[PDB]
This record gives C-alpha cells, structure tokens and sequence, in this order.
C-alpha cells in the first residue's frame, strides 16, 4: 500500500514517521525534501512518503500524488492560527485528480498539549463532512506516545 | 542505436510507485547511451525524468547509483526542481564504499550551490 | 588542475562509438564527431604513443576496431598521457570481462560510460589505476 | 519527600552513568555497561530510542552541552571514547582515549576538547577537531 504523508510544517509527520518505523522518537529537522519508508502493519506493508511541509515544498507535493492509495494529512491541534491554512491546502488536495479515489486519512495530532483542540473541532474546522466521494476518517494522535498511529494503520488498511 | 524521447519519456513512471531498480538503471543506462552516442535531450521529457529519478535513490545498490551520479549531472541542466537530490546525494555520499563515495561527492557537488554548500561539507571533509 | 582535454574511444573511421568530454568544448554532437573524426586522421595509420594535433599531444593506441585516445597538453610527454589511456584501455576489458573492441564496448554501454568518468573528471586526472576503476564501478 | 514518580525500565546491564540533556530536562540518557547508551523521556519508563555507543559496554554518557548541541559521547573499556551525534544517529569519530580502557569521557563546553580518564592513572585532553 502506497501512502502520502503531508501536513503543515511542524504537525509532526517525521516524527510520527520514525514512530512507526522505529518505535523511538526522533529529535527531527525540518524536511526539506521528503523521508520515505516502508512500514509493517498486520501483513501490510505501507510506503509512507512524509514530504515536507514548509513553503517551498508545499509547492512540490504534487508531484507525489500520482499512484498514491492513500492519504495521511497530519495537523498541529495546538496551533489554531493556522488551521485554516490547514484546511484550505487541503480542500484544494481534494480537488486534485491523481488523489481522486485514495483514502483520507487525518491526524489531530499533538493530542498530548493542553490545549489541542479536539478531533471533533478539527473536523468542523477541515470541513471533513462534507467530503462525499470518498473515504474518510479523523484520528486523535500523539506520535511521541504513540497513541492513534497503530488506529490510523488500521483504518487505512481497510480502504 | 536510441531514440531520445521514448528514453526519457519511459523513466516518469519512477515518479510514481514503481522504483525497480534492474529497469530504471537500463533506462538511464539508455540516458547515458543517447549522450555518449550523440544525441540532445527534450527539454519537457528531461525534467520530468530528472523529478522521477530522485525517487530510485532510495533503493541503494552500487549499479543504480552509479547511473545515477552520471545521468543527474548530464541531465541536471536540463532540467527542473533538482533541488530534491542534494538530501539523496549527502545519504549515498555517507555510505561507505568507493562506488559511492567518491561518485556520489562529484555529482552531489555539481548540483550544489551556496545555499547547499553547507550541508556538504561534514561528508567533504570525510 | 588539468591533464586530459578529452578522451575518445573511436571506431576504425573516427567516428563516436563513444567520446567522453573532459573539456566544455565540445558537448553538442556536431562538433564531438568533428573532433572524433579530426583526431583519428592524424593519428592513425601510424601507431605511436605521440601524435601532435591541435597543438596538444594526442596519446593513442589500437585494437581491432579501435583506436582508444587521451588528449592532453604538449607541455607534457606521451608517457603521462599515456597512463591515463592504458588505464582507459585496461578498465575496460576488465570491466567489460572482454577486451576493448567495439563489440566489448557496445555489449555494455553503460560499464563502458561509468568506467571512463572514474578516469578522468572534468579533465583532471582522477584515476588512473584500472583494477581501482574497476572495483570502483558495478555493472 | 522523595516519592518514587517514575522507574525506567531498559538497561539490562549495570547502570554506570547517567546525564540529564540540556535542550530537554525531560530527556536523559544513561550508559549502561549493555554497549549501549538509551536515551530516555521521564513520561515513558521505557527508551524512546537506543543509541549503540560502543563496543565493550558504556561507562558513561555525558551530552556536549547547549541549547544547539545534539551530542552524545560514550566512554568503553575497550581503551577507547566514541563521539556520536544524536541528531543524524552517526558515530562522529572515535577518540584514542587512552592506552587502556577508558573509564569515563566527558566533552568540555566552552573549549573544543574531550577530556577523558582511565583505570592507568592517566587522563588525555583531545582537540575535539
């Protein structure tokens, strides 16, 4: 299964990367370019390609749509300045034709901060229900714990 | 002996999922032959295969990455957004072995400029 | 930091079974064939290890169907040149697990391609040791 | 009134040293004589991740110091003392140490040295360049 990972810069998609492949938690840089890696889960093995979610990256994902099955969009649930952002690279995702069939995937991730808005707010706020035309679901993560990531592998596998 | 745009248009399927490291080799062996034969890449197809490639660094055996070396120097003017390699380059230049070592250094370098003359340097000094 | 001009391996007319361009003067395919061409006339049909063209020393051997060059400068002898293309010519055929012909080189065009840009880089001497080259280079 | 808050559970081997990290409290590292150094979160009894340091077990682990350093240093009694970085996961060199086994290495913040000392009566100062 072919997976692509993005997000915002710094909503955690290296971490929750090197989670999954390494049970240990990394101390990241910022990605300039894009990590990828082949995962185990249950039989399946997944090859996440986590691209970097700064500016001039954001300009290239596009190029790692074609053959993507699905779609792991990682978000800061503590950072409420820039959920709109947020929503607004991924409605436009949404649109794209080579992401037309792949699944959905969202992480509210950082569940762990005090603050972090809920997964329910966070779907509100990325207008998920209103996606009809395709598989979705919304997962409360935490990808230093690990908590929601192996829920995630689980959805996902079930496309 | 080749044609230049079936070569080069061929290699976009590396952009996707498939990264089969016996066929994306041939094909930039292909790459290497329509240079060396005398030939002139297209400029929409070559970069397009200069995005594609990027993605076969990742499976890391010394045949594929020698291609590599040679046909991302040969195709890095002539083409776009080649920026994505450098990260490639810098793990394939810290792997040990000659084959990797010292043609990883010269095709990384070639590519670099000021902005990633930084990043080279731990690995240059090496 | 500059020996080798160019290097060439040429069929028995001059023409590019391959060249390999260690100066920027010649990449468009036009002028590398010219080239091709121009250094294979003076130099053949008398084998030595010095030729003159171009007001550089040429250095020059033969095969079957070959003749393999270096070109480098004439400030210099036949004898520096000279170990870069007798590690031109034996690289390949250890490469290649056959000697240079033009068979040898097109059964694999691509041991042929890796083997010479370990040779020479951007006309600076890189190697010049073939058993190195070879160990250097996958097939 | 020292209350147990946490047991970390990892080392399956004499827990020579142990060193809090600068750019988080809540992260340490601890050399165990198990030829690795196990860096740790408080939250999680267990290592977040392993680093393995050396070769004949670590006396010590130490973090070069500073808010932009990601360094560890292990110190083995295979006479020798390895840099790594923890931030790329790579062994950065490997430092003589001494002439017998080398009982604890630790990095100097301000100076570009390592000091270390063995069980020879000997302490050695290396450039850390």
């Amino acid at each position: 299964m072919r997976i692509l990972m993005v997000g915002l810069d710094g909503a955690g998609k290296t971490t929750v990367l090197y989670k999954l492949k390494l049970g240990e938690v990394i101390t990241t840089i910022p990605t300039i370019g894009f990590n990828v890696e082949t995962v185990q889960y249950k039989n399946i093995s997944f090859t996440v390609w986590d691209v970097g979610g700064q500016d001039r990256i954001r300009s290239l994902w596009r190029h790692y749509y074609r053959n993507t099955e699905g779609v792991i969009f990682v978000v800061d649930s503590n950072d409420r300045s820039r959920i709109g952002e947020a929503r607004e690279v991924m409605q436009r995702m949404l649109n794209e034709d080579e992401l037309r069939n792949a699944a959905w995937l969202v992480f509210a991730n950082k569940q762990d901060l005090p603050e972090a808005m809920s997964a329910a707010e966070i779907t509100e706020k990325l207008g998920l229900h209103s996606i009809r035309n395709r598989p979705w679901f919304i997962q409360a993560t935490c990808a230093t714990s690990g908590e929601g990531l192996y829920e995630g592998l689980e959805w996902l596998s079930n496309s | 002996h080749l044609e230049k745009s079936a070569v080069l248009q061929e290699a976009r399927v590396f952009n996707e999922t498939p990264i089969n490291p016996r066929k994306c080799a041939h094909i930039l062996t292909k790459i290497l032959y329509l240079i060396n034969q005398g030939e002139h890449l297209g400029t929409t197809e070559a970069t397009e295969a200069f995005f594609a490639m990027t993605k076969l660094f990742q499976s890391n055996d010394p045949t594929l990455r020698r291609m590599c070396y040679l046909t991302i120097k040969e195709m890095s003017c002539i083409a776009e957004d080649v920026i994505i390699v450098t990260s490639s380059l810098t793990k394939d230049m810290t792997g040990k072995e000659d084959n990797y070592r010292g043609p990883a250094v010269r095709a990384l370098c070639q590519i670099t400029d000021s902005t990633m003359l930084q990043a080279v340097e731990r690995y240059m000094k090496q | 930091l500059y020996t080798v001009k160019a290097i060439l391996i040429l069929d028995n007319d001059g023409d590019r079974l391959f060249a390999k361009y260690y100066d920027d003067t010649y990449p468009s395919v036009k002028e590398q064939k010219a080239f091709e061409k121009n250094i294979f006339n003076k130099t053949h049909r008398t084998d030595s290890e010095i030729a003159l063209l171009e007001g550089l020393t040429v250095v020059y051997k033969s095969s079957i169907d070959l003749y393999f060059y270096v070109i480098g400068s004439s400030y210099e002898n036949e004898l520096m040149l000279m170990a870069v293309l007798n590690c031109l010519f034996d690289s390949l055929s250890q490469m290649l697990r056959k000697n240079v012909e033009k068979r040898a080189l097109l059964e694999n065009m691509e041991g042929l391609f890796l083997a010479v840009d370990e040779i020479v880089d951007g006309g600076v001497i890189l190697e010049s040791d073939p058993q190195q080259v070879v160990h250097r280079v996958a097939l | 009134k020292w209350s147990c808050s946490q047991v970390f559970e990892g080392h399956t081997h004499y827990v020579m040293q142990i060193v809090i990290n600068p750019k988080d409290n809540n992260q340490f590292a601890s050399a165990s004589l198990d030829r690795t150094i196990k860096v740790w979160q408080l939250g999680s009894s267990s290592p977040n991740f392993t680093l393995e340091g050396h070769e004949k077990g670590v006396n010590c682990i130490d973090y070069y110091s500073g808010g932009d350093k990601p360094y560890l240093i292990s110190g083995a009694d295979d006479r020798l003392v390895k840099i790594w970085d923890y931030q790329n996961k790579t062994c950065v060199q490997t430092l003589e140490g001494h002439a017998q086994n080398v009982s604890c290495a630790s990095f100097h913040p301000e100076l570009p040295i390592i000091i270390t000392g063995s069980e020879d009566g000997t302490v050695r100062i290396w450039h850390s360049s």
